[PDB]
């Protein structure tokens, strides 16, 4: 199972408590031992 | 590659059939596909099961 948390909150990071809620629930059956990100370039 | 050459006055036997084979199978992923749980009505300020 490949969970995910998440939340957004509006405002080097800052200080303070927040505890994150469950997002997904996703019964894949999936491997995992490395990953990669994705941006958002400037082109124009 | 020979051709079925289904007409309509032929004989039970020789007439096209339609067949829809089904498999299951359940190899390692810890949930899917699996039919209705069916729930009745609900009842209140009653010691129940
Ligand atoms: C993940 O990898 C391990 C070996 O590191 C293997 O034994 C296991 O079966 C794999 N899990 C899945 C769901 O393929």
């Amino acid at each position: 199972y490949f969970k995910i948390y998440s939340k957004h909150t509006p405002i080097d990071l800052p200080q303070g408590f927040s505890a994150l809620e469950p997002l997904v629930d996703l019964p894949i059956g999936i491997n995992i031992t490395r990953f990669q990100t994705l941006l958002a370039l400037h082109r124009s | 590659l020979q051709s079925y050459g289904f007409r309509p006055t032929y004989g039970v036997g020789h007439q096209p059939y339609r067949v829809v084979v089904l498999s299951f199978e359940l190899l390692h992923a810890p949930a899917t596909v699996c039919g209705p749980k069916k729930s009745t009505n609900l009842v209140k300020n009653k010691c129940v099961n």
